[PDB]
C-alpha cells in the first residue's frame, strides 16, 4: 500500500543526501583549505558521488575468510537498519512523520543506543586484533556521549512536557528554546560530534596514525555501508539538533513574509546550516587522543549536563513556567 | 564547445574563465590562447582551450606556445613560430605513448620495432 | 559566488529533505483523503472510526 | 498471528542461548530474545517499557555482556560439555514445571473461545488519555518514592563493588599535565 | 605485548596502553649513498647530498661544500655567501613549514597543511627561478653556487617575506593557544638537556631544554656573524617548546632573509681560480686555458689535499655534519654522514616512554624524521 | 615529583590574584573563545578567493633553466650539433648516458650511437653545462609520461626528433640562460 | 556481435570507465624524496580531489598504487605484500627515477632496480623528482589507459 | 499504538536495501573498558529515570521534585567517588 511507497521515498532520498554530504564535505573543506574540492566528474563535481557509487559497485569484492562470515557481512547491515530506522521518525514538517510516536525521544535514543552493536561486531569478526581494540574504543566513546546526550534530551523535556518531536516543535514555537539553552546546544552539538566518530573525537578515521580503526579489515561495500551509516548518522543527529534547539519547520519572527515559505524548506535549510558546522569543525580543529575525549566526556559534559537538567527543572518547578 | 560542460565540469571552468578573458593567440592545431590581467591572481592569468573537447590533452601544446602558457616568456607563439628554424625540424607530435606500437618509440632492439638490429659487435666467418 | 558553488552540494541535500518529506506527506493525504494528525489518541481514533461509519451509512 | 511469531522467534532465540557454542553467539541470541521480548511489549501497549528494556537490556547490559565475553576469548573445549547426558533430567524438570503450569491454567486464568461488537466503550477516559509514561512518572516519583530512592542505594552499592573489585591504578606511568607554565604564560625567551 | 607497525616500521611493547617501549626498524631506505660518494667524483657526488635530508635540500649541499673548502682551502665571495644564507634561511623556512604541518595533520589539524604548502610552492618556485628544478636543485658548488640570480628574484622574495610574516602570524593564531593543540603537545616527551646531551640531540631537539647552544653563532660558518638575529630555547623541552622555537626560527629566519636581501654585495658567484671552479661558457669557448679547465673540471676533478676533517652546520632539522677522508685523488675516499634524524630517533625510545601511541606518533612528528639522512 | 606539585600550586596562586582574573580565564575556558577564533579565520578562508591551478587549461609558473627533457640540438645548417667528445657520460652522476661513435664519411666525429635512460637520469644538467657546442641541452618539456619502461629507454633518433621539435623554445631558453652565464 | 548490440556494449563499457577513471583512489608508497613531490601534488596548487583522486590509507579500499621513492631489498617485500592486498582492479603509477629503473642508486646494493621488478606497473612518470605538473599529468595519462578499457565487450565476446 | 507497523515495515525495507547494496558488486585485559560498561549501566538507569519524571513534572509537586534531587544526590555521591578514585580517569 501506501506505507511501502513512504517507505521508499524516505530511505532513497536520504541515500542521495548522503552521497551528495560527502561531496559537500569534500567541497567545504577544499574550500576552507584554499583549493576547490570535485570539479572534473560533471559540472562542479555534482557527479563525483555517482562516479564513486559506481567504481564501488564494478569494483570486485574479496572474501577475508575470518570464520566469522555471517557476523563480518552484516554488521554494516545491522548499522545500516540502525540509520534508517532512526530516520522513521524524525517530522519534517505539520504531518510529515510516519510514526507520530509519543515515545519518538527515547525510541531515538534508543536507537542510537543500538548503533555500538554494528561497530563491535565488525571489530571483534575481523582476525585483526586492532581492529577488535579500535571498535572496543569507538563504542566506549560512543556509550560515554550517549549518555550526555541522553541528559541533554532530558534537559528538552524537561523544558516541553510531551515527549515526540512534533508536539516538541509546537512548543518550540514560541522561542525556539536554542534562546534559552544556547550551552546546552553546543554541549548536544559536541556531544553528536562525537557520537558520530565525526570532527574531534575521530578514532576510526585517524587511519594514518597509530588507532588504525574497525574498517581496515572490511571490503568495498561492507565499508560503504559503514560510511553511509555513519553519514546518515550525522544527518539524522544534524535533524535532531535543528527540532531540539532550533524550532524545526518553525520560520524566524512568525512574520507572514517568512511564512510563505512552506516550512519543510525551513527544516532542511536549518539541517543544511548544522551540516556546514560539522564540516567546519572537522576542517578547522585537531583531534583529542582517546583518554582526553574520554575523560572530557566522563568529566567536563556528564557534570555540566546534570547541573543544566537541575537549573532547567528548578527554573521551571519555582515559577509558574510548568507545561 | 558548451554541451561539453556538463559532463566535464573542467571545461566548465575554463569557460568561466574566459568571461573577462583577451583572445591573446591561436595556434595552428586550433588551441586558443587566453590572456586575462587587472584583478586575477598571477598564477591563473594565462591559460589555453584546446579545441579538442572530447580528449584535450596536456601535451597538445606546441612548443612555440609552450613557454608562453608556462610563463617561461613574454613572448607570444607567432614570435616563436617565426623564429622557427629551417633547413630542418619536425611538426609537434603529442604523448601518444599507448594509442598504438605501430605509434609509440621503440628502440633498434626491441622485438616491436619494424627493423630489429643485432648486436654482436663481431662479425661470424659465415661460410 | 564560489561559495555558492561550494554550498550547491548542500542545497542537493536539503532538496532531498524536502523531496522525502513531501512525497510523504503527499502520498498519505492522497491515500487516506486528509493530511495526517499528529496529536492524534484514542479519542481521535475512535471519532474517526465513527465518522467513517456514519459517512459510510449515509452514502 | 504476530504473537505467535513472535515468541517462536524469541523460543528460538533462547534454545541458541542455551545450546550456543560460542558465548559471544549467546550474547547475540541474547540480544535477539530481548528484542522480541521488546516487541511482545509493543503487542502490549507498554511502549515506554519496551523502549526502556532496548535501552537498558539491549544497550547496557548486553554491551556489558559482550565486552566481557570478547576479552575473555573463551576457547572450545574449556567451555564444552556433552548435552545427551543431561537430557533426561533437563526433560523431567521441564515436564514437571509444564505440568504445573498445566495446573495453574486449568484453574484461574480460563481462556475465551470465539465480540468485537460486543466492546462498550466508556469515552470518559479518553477525553485526556493518559500515556504509560506520563501515569507511571506520576505515581513512582509522588506516592513510591521510597521504592525509588532504594534503587539508588543498589546503584551506589553496584557502582562502589565495581571499583573496589577492578580497579587498578598504574604504580609507575607517567601521566600528561596540561597546566604546565609553558601551555600557562609562555614568555618568550632567546638565546641572547 | 608487542605491536608492530609497518616507511616507518616500529615495535611497541605495551601493558596497558601506556607505551613501555618502542624500538624503530630504519633499513628500509638504505641505498649505499657512503659507498656510491666513494665510487663517484665530488661534484657528481653532490647530488647525493641534495638528496639526502631532502625536505631540507641546500643546507646538505652548505656542509659538503663547506667541507670541500676546508679541505681545498679556497675563498668564496662575498656574494656567493650572501646567497648560500639567503637560500639556506629559505630552505629552513621550508623545512619548518613542512615539520610543523605534518606533525599538525598526524595530530589531527588538517587545514595549515595546504597553506604552507601554497607558500611552500613559492618557495619552490623562488628555487626553480634561481636554479634547475624544484627539489634537488644542484645550486650550491665548492668554491660558491652554479649560476648568479635572475633580476626580479630579490623583489620577489621581499614580497614573499611580507606576506610570510602575515601567514606565520595566521598559522601561529589557528594552532598556537587551541586548547586541542595544547592538550596534544605540553607534557609530551620531555627531554632534560642531560639526556639530550647523552643521547646526541641537535637544533630544536636540543634547544628545547634549554641548553642555549645553536651552530650559527658558535661556529660562524657564514655572514652570519654579521646578520645579528635571534635564537629561541625552550624553558621545558616538551613537544610545546619545540613547536614554538620552530615558529621563532621561520621569524628568524625571515630576518635573516631580508638583512641578506638588503646587503647583498655586487661581485662574482664562485670561486675566482678556474683550477677548482669551471670557467663560464664564454671563457671557455674563447680561451685555450679556460677550455683546458673546463675539459679537466668536467672530466676529472679538483684533487683535494690528502686530509681528513668533520665539518658540520645548523640544518633545520639540527647539526649536519659531514666527515670527509680524502687520499689526494679526485674522488672521495670516504665520507660519513651525521643526520639529525639518526640520533633523535634513538631519542624516541626514551622519548615515547610510559606514553601512548598518539603521543608516539606525536614525538615522531616533532622530531621530524626524514628517514633518507637516517638512512645515508 | 614534590617539585612539580609545588610548582603547579606557585602557578595557580599566580594566575589567580584577583576574581576578576580567575572568572575571566574560566570564562575563556568555558566558552570557547579559541576555538570561535579558529572557527572565524576558517570561515575568511571559506569566503576567500581559491589558488587551485586548473591543471590541463593552466600550467604552473616555470624558469628558462628548468631540468625537464633530455634532448639534443643541430646547428642552423642541419647538420649534428654533438661532437662525440664524451664529456656527457664523464660526468653525468647516474652514469644514464651511453655513447659510442666512429669517423663519419666526409672525416668528421660524429657519434654514432647515443642513448639515455630516462628513468636513471636524475634530470641534473650536468651535461648540458658540460656541453662545449651546447649539444645536450635539458629541454623545457616535461610531460612525456610513457606506459613502458622501454619506451623510456632513450636514444639518438628521439633524442634528436625532440631537439628538432622544441629547438624554438629550447633556442630562447637557451639565449635568456647564455646571458646568465 | 551485431551492431546495436554492439552499441549497447559500447555505451555500457564508456559508462563503466567513466565511472572508474572519475572515482580513482590511489594509495601512496612515499618512500624517498618523492613523497614530498606527491605532498605537492595533493596539496591547494595542483589539487587532486578535482579529478576524484582521493588518497586511501587502506590497501584494501585503494584503486592504484603509486610508488614514489627509492625501493629498497628490505622494503620490496612489504611493497609486494601491500600489493597483493588490493582489489582486482588495480592501477600502479611509478613516480620518479628511483622507482622506475634505480635512478640515482641503480648501482648500489640493497636497492631494486625499478618497481617494475616486483609489481606490474602501468605507467612510468620520468623526473627526479618529476614535477607535481608531471605527476598530475601522469594521474590523467593513467585516466586515459583506463578510459579504453571493453571488458564488457570482451567479456560478451569469449 | 497503531504507529509501530509503518516503523517493521521500514525495517523490512532497511533490510531488503542493504542485502541489494551488498549483491550489487556479486552480479558483476584492560579493566577500563569494564568500567565504563559500568558507568553506563548506572547513568542509562538515571535516564531512563529521568524519562518519566521530566515529562510529569506538572503534576507532580515539589514533593517529586525534591524526590529526583535526593536520589540525584544519593547518586552524585558514586560520581564523586567515581571521580576520586580514579576511574573517570584513562
Ligand atoms: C571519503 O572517501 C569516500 C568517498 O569519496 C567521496 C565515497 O564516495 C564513498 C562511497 C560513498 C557513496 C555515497 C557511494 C554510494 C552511492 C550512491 C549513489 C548511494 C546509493 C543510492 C541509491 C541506490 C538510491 C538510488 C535509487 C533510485 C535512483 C531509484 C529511483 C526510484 C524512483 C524514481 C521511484 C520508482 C521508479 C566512501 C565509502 C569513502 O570512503
Ligand atoms: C543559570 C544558568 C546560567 C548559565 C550561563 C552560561 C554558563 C555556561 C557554562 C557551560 C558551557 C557549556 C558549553 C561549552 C562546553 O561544553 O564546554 C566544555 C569544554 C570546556 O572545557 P574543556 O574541556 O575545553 O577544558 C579543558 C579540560 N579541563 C577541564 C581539564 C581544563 O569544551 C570542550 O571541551 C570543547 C571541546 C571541543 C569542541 C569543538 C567544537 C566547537 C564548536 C563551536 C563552539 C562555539
Ligand atoms: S641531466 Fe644529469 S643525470 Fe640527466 S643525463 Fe645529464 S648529467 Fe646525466
Ligand atoms: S657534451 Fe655535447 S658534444 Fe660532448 S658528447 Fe655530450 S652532447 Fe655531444
Ligand atoms: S627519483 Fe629522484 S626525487 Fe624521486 S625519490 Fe629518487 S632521488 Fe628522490
Amino acid at each position: 500500500i501506501a506505507v511501502p511507497a513512504e517507505i521508499l521515498g524516505i530511505i532513497l532520498p536520504l541515500l542521495l543526501g548522503v552521497a551528495f554530504l560527502v561531496l559537500a564535505e569534500r567541497k567545504v573543506m577544499a574550500f576552507v583549505q584554499r583549493r576547490k574540492g570535485p570539479d572534473v566528474v560533471g559540472s562542479f563535481g555534482l557527479l563525483q558521488p555517482l562516479a564513486d557509487g559506481l567504481k564501488l559497485i564494478l569494483k570486485e569484492p574479496i572474501s577475508p575468510s575470518s570464520a566469522n562470515f555471517f557476523l563480518f557481512r552484516m554488521a554494516p547491515v545491522a548499522t545500516f537498519m540502525l540509520s534508517l530506522v532512526a530516520w522513521a521518525v524524525v517530522p519534517f514538517d505539520y504531518g510529515m512523520v510516519l510514526s507520530d510516536s509519543n515515545i519518538g525521544l527515547l525510541y531515538l535514543f534508543a536507537i542510537s543506543s543500538l548503533g555500538v552493536y554494528g561497530i563491535i561486531t565488525a571489530g571483534w569478526s575481523s582476525n585483526s586484533k586492532y581492529a577488535f581494540l579500535g571498535a572496543l574504543r569507538s563504542a566506549a566513546q560512543m556509550v560515554s556521549y550517549e549518555v550526555s546526550i541522553g541528559l541533554i534530551l532530558i534537559t528538552v523535556l524537561i523544558c516541553v512536557g510531551s515527549c515526540n518531536l512534533s508536539e516538541i516543535v509546537m512548543a518550540q514555537k514560541q522561542i525556539w528554546f536554542g534562546i534559552p539553552l544556547f550551552p546546552v546546544l553546543v554541549m548536544f552539538f559536541i556531544s553528536c560530534l562525537a557520537e558520530t566518530n565525526r570532527a574531534p573525537f575521530d578514532l576510526p578515521e585517524a587511519e594514518a596514525e597509530s588507532v588504525a580503526g574497525y574498517n581496515v579489515e572490511y571490503s568495498s561495500m561492507g565499508f560503504a555501508l559503514f560510511f553511509l551509516g555513519e553519514y546518515a548518522n550525522m544527518i539524522l543527529m544534524s535533524g535532531l539538533c535543528t527540532s531540539l534547539s532550533l524550532g524545526g519547520w518553525l520560520p524566524i519572527l512568525d512574520l507572514p513574509i517568512f511564512k510563505r515559505i512552506p516550512g519543510s524548506i525551513w527544516f532542511s535549510i536549518k539541517v543544511i546550516l548544522f551540516l556546514f558546522l560539522y564540516i567546519w569543525v572537522r576542517a578547522a580543529f585537531p583531534r583529542y587522543r582517546y583518554d582526553q575525549l574520554m575523560g572530557l566526556g566522563w568529566k567536563v559534559f556528564l557534570p555540566l549536563s546534570l547541573a543544566w537538567v537541575v537549573a532547567v527543572s528548578g527554573v521551571s518547578v519555582t515559577f509558574p513556567w510548568l507545561p | 564547445g558548451y554541451l561539453r560542460c556538463l559532463p566535464d565540469g573542467n571545461l566548465l571552468q575554463t569557460k568561466i574563465h574566459n568571461i573577462g578573458a583577451t583572445l591573446v593567440g591561436v595556434d595552428k592545431f586550433g588551441n586558443k590562447y587566453y590572456e586575462k590581467l587587472g584583478d586575477t591572481q598571477y598564477g591563473r592569468h594565462r591559460w589555453v582551450e584546446y579545441a579538442e573537447k572530447s580528449r584535450y590533452n596536456a601535451s597538445q601544446v606546441p612548443p612555440e606556445w609552450h613557454g608562453w602558457l608556462h610563463f617561461i616568456t613574454d613572448h607570444t607563439g607567432d614570435e616563436l613560430l617565426l623564429l622557427k628554424p629551417k633547413r630542418y625540424g619536425v611538426e609537434h607530435k603529442e604523448n601518444l605513448s599507448g594509442e598504438g606500437e605501430q605509434y609509440i618509440y621503440h628502440s633498434k632492439g626491441h622485438a616491436l620495432n619494424p627493423g630489429q638490429r643485432d648486436w654482436t659487435r663481431y662479425q661470424p666467418w659465415e661460410s | 559566488l564560489r561559495w555558492m558553488e561550494a554550498v550547491l552540494p548542500l542545497g542537493i541535500i536539503a532538496g532531498m529533505l524536502c523531496v522525502m518529506g513531501n512525497a510523504q506527506y503527499y502520498i498519505h493525504k492522497a491515500a487516506h483523503g486528509r493530511p495526517k494528525h499528529i496529536g492524534n489518541d484514542l479519542w481521535d481514533v475512535a471519532m474517526e472510526r465513527r465518522d467513517k461509519k456514519l459517512h459510510e451509512q449515509a452514502a | 498471528m504476530i504473537l505467535s511469531v513472535l515468541f517462536s522467534l524469541a523460543l528460538v532465540s533462547g534454545l541458541m542461548v542455551v545450546r550456543a557454542k560460542n558465548p559471544v553467539h549467546s550474547v547475540l541470541f541474547f540480544i535477539l530474545v530481548f528484542c522480541d521480548t521488546s516487541g511482545l511489549l509493543l503487542l502490549l501497549g507498554l511502549d515506554f517499557f519496551a523502549m526502556i528494556f532496548l535501552v537498558v537490556y539491549i544497550g547496557a547490559i548486553a554491551v556489558l555482556f559482550l565486552f566481557v565475553v570478547m576479552m575473555f576469548h573463551i576457547q572450545i573445549a574449556e567451555i564444552h560439555e556433552e548435552v545427551l547426558r543431561y537430557l533426561p533430567v533437563s526433560g523431567i524438570i521441564g515436564l514437571i514445571l509444564w505440568w504445573e503450569m498445566f495446573f495453574i491454567l486449568d484453574n484461574e486464568t480460563i481462556p475465551l473461545l470465539p465480540t468485537t461488537s460486543l466492546i462498550y466503550t466508556v469515552y470518559a477516559g479518553k477525553v485526556r488519555s493518559w500515556t504509560n509514561l506520563e501515569t507511571l512518572g506520576n505515581l513512582l516519583y509522588t506516592y513510591y518514592f521510597v521504592w525509588f530512592l532504594v534503587p539508588s542505594l543498589i546503584l551506589l552499592v553496584a557502582m562502589i563493588g565495581a571499583i573496589v573489585l577492578t580497579m587498578h591504578r598504574t604504580t609507575k606511568v607517567k601521566r600528561q599535565d596540561v597546566f604546565r607554565r609553558n601551555a600557562i604564560d609562555f614568555r618568550r625567551t632567546i638565546m641572547r | 605485548f608487542t605491536l608492530n607497525f609497518g616507511s616507518l616500521r616500529l615495535v611497541l611493547e605495551m601493558n596497558g596502553e601506556v607505551v613501555e617501549r618502542a624500538e624503530p626498524h630504519i633499513g628500509l631506505l638504505h641505498r649505499g649513498t657512503e659507498k656510491l660518494i666513494e665510487y663517484k667524483t665530488y661534484l657528481q657526488a653532490l647530488p647525493y647530498f641534495d638528496r639526502l635530508d631532502y625536505v631540507s635540500t641546500m643546507a646538505q649541499e652548505h656542509a659538503y661544500s663547506l667541507a670541500v673548502e676546508r679541505l681545498l682551502n679556497c675563498e668564496v665571495p662575498l656574494r656567493a655567501q650572501y646567497i648560500r644564507v639567503l637560500f639556506c634561511e629559505i630552505t629552513r623556512i621550508l623545512n619548518h613549514l613542512l615539520a610543523l604541518t605534518t606533525h599538525a595533520m598526524d595530530v589531527g589539524a588538517s587545514t595549515p597543511f595546504l597553506w604552507a604548502f601554497e607558500e611552500r610552492e613559492k618557495l619552490l618556485e623562488f628555487y626553480e627561478r634561481v636554479s634547475g628544478a624544484r627539489m634537488h636543485a644542484s645550486f650550491i658548488r665548492p668554491g660558491g653556487v652554479a649560476q648568479d640570480l635572475p633580476l626580479g628574484l630579490c623583489r620577489d622574495i621581499d614580497s614573499f617575506t611580507q606576506q610570510f610574516a602575515s601567514r606565520i602570524d595566521e598559522l601561529e593564531e589557528m594552532l598556537t593557544g587551541n586548547r586541542i593543540w595544547k592538550q596534544r603537545l605540553v607534557d609530551i616527551g620531555t627531554v632534560t638537556a642531560q639526556q639530550a646531551k647523552d643521547w646526541g640531540f641537535s637544533g630544536v631537539m636540543l634547544r628545547g631544554p634549554g641548553v642555549c647552544w645553536d651552530l650559527r653563532r658558535a661556529a660562524p660558518y657564514d655572514v652570519y656573524d654579521q646578520l645579528d638575529f635571534d635564537v629561541p630555547v625552550g624553558t621545558r623541552g616538551d613537544c610545546y617548546d619545540r613547536y614554538c622555537i620552530r615558529i621563532e626560527e621561520m621569524r628568524q629566519s625571515m630576518r635573516i632573509i631580508w638583512q641578506c636581501l638588503n646587503k647583498i654585495p655586487s661581485g662574482m658567484i664562485k670561486a675566482d681560480d678556474r683550477k677548482l671552479c669551471p670557467p663560464s661558457r664564454c671563457r671557455m669557448k674563447l680561451s685555450m686555458e679556460s677550455s683546458i679547465h673546463h675539459f679537466e673540471l668536467y672530466t676529472e676533478g679538483f684533487s683535494v689535499p690528502a686530509s681528513s676533517t668533520y665539518t658540520a652546520v645548523e640544518a633545520p632539522k639540527g647539526e649536519f655534519g659531514v666527515f670527509l677522508v680524502s687520499n689526494g685523488s679526485n674522488r672521495p675516499y670516504r665520507c660519513k654522514i651525521r643526520a639529525p634524524g639518526f640520533a633523535h630517533l634513538q631519542g624516541l625510545d626514551f622519548m615515547s616512554k610510559h606514553h601512548m601511541l598518539a603521543d608516539v606518533v606525536t614525538i615522531i612528528g616533532t622530531q621530524d624524521i626524514v628517514f633518507g639522512e637516517v638512512d645515508r | 615529583t614534590k617539585l612539580e606539585d609545588e610548582q603547579r600550586e606557585q602557578l595557580a596562586k599566580e594566575i589567580s590574584k584577583d576574581w576578576s582574573s580567575v572568572f575571566e580565564r574560566s570564562i575563556n575556558t568555558l566558552f570557547l573563545t579559541e576555538m570561535v577564533r579558529g572557527l572565524m579565520l576558517t570561515l575568511k578562508y571559506f569566503f576567500e578567493t581559491k589558488v587551485t591551478i586548473n591543471y590541463p587549461f593552466e600550467k604552473g609558473p616555470l624558469s628558462p633553466r628548468f631540468r625537464g627533457e633530455h634532448a639534443l640540438r643541430r646547428y642552423p645548417t642541419g647538420e649534428e650539433r654533438c661532437i662525440a667528445c664524451k664529456l656527457c657520460e664523464a660526468i653525468c652522476p647516474a652514469q644514464a648516458i651511453t655513447i659510442e661513435a666512429e669517423e663519419r664519411e666526409d672525416g668528421s666525429r660524429r657519434t654514432t650511437r647515443y642513448d639515455i635512460d630516462m628513468t636513471k637520469c636524475i634530470y641534473c644538467g650536468f651535461c648540458q653545462e658540460a656541453c662545449p657546442v651546447d649539444a645536450i641541452v635539458e629541454g623545457p618539456n616535461f610531460e612525456f609520461a610513457t606506459e613502458t619502461h622501454e619506451e623510456l629507454l632513450y636514444d639518438k633518433e628521439k633524442l634528436l626528433e625532440n631537439g628538432d621539435r622544441w629547438e624554438t623554445e629550447i633556442a630562447e631558453n637557451l639565449r635568456s640562460e647564455s646571458l646568465y652565464r | 556481435v551485431s551492431k546495436a548490440a554492439e552499441f549497447v556494449i559500447s555505451k555500457v563499457d564508456d559508462l563503466m570507465n567513466w565511472a572508474r577513471r572519475g572515482s580513482i583512489w590511489p594509495m601512496t608508497f612515499g618512500l624517498a624524496c618523492c613523497a614530498v613531490e606527491m605532498m605537492h601534488t595533493g596539496a591547494a596548487r595542483y589539487d587532486l580531489d578535482r579529478f576524484g583522486i582521493i588518497f586511501r590509507p587502506s590497501p584494501r579500499q585503494s584503486d592504484c598504487m603509486i610508488v614514489a621513492g627509492t625501493l629498497t631489498n628490505k622494503m620490496a617485500p612489504a611493497l609486494r605484500k601491500v600489493y597483493d592486498q588490493m582489489p582486482e582492479p588495480r592501477w600502479v603509477i611509478s613516480m620518479g627515477s628511483c622507482a622506475n629503473g634505480g635512478g640515482y642508486y641503480h648501482y648500489s646494493y640493497s636497492v631494486v632496480r625499478g618497481c617494475d621488478r616486483i609489481v606490474p606497473v602501468d605507467i612510468y612518470v620520468p623526473g627526479c623528482p618529476p614535477t607535481a605538473e608531471a605527476l598530475l599529468y601522469g594521474l590523467l595519462q593513467l585516466q586515459k589507459k583506463i578510459n579504453r578499457r571493453k571488458d564488457f565487450l570482451h567479456w560478451w565476446t569469449k | 499504538m497503531l504507529e509501530f507497523a509503518p516503523i517493521c515495515i521500514y525495517l523490512v525495507i532497511s533490510l531488503l536495501v542493504s542485502l541489494i547494496l551488498l549483491g550489487l558488486p556479486f552480479l558483476f585485559f584492560d579493566i577500563r573498558f569494564y568500567l565504563v560498561s559500568i558507568l553506563f549501566i548506572i547513568f542509562d538507569l538515571e535516564v531512563t529515570f529521568f524519562f518519566p519524571w521530566a515529562v510529569s513534572l506538572n503534576k507532580i509537586d515539589l514533593f517529586g521534585f525534591w524526590s529526583m534531587m535526593a536520589f540525584l544526590l544519593i547518586l552524585t555521591i558514586g560520581f564523586l567517588y567515581e571521580w576520586k578514585r580514579g576511574a573517570l580517569d584513562w
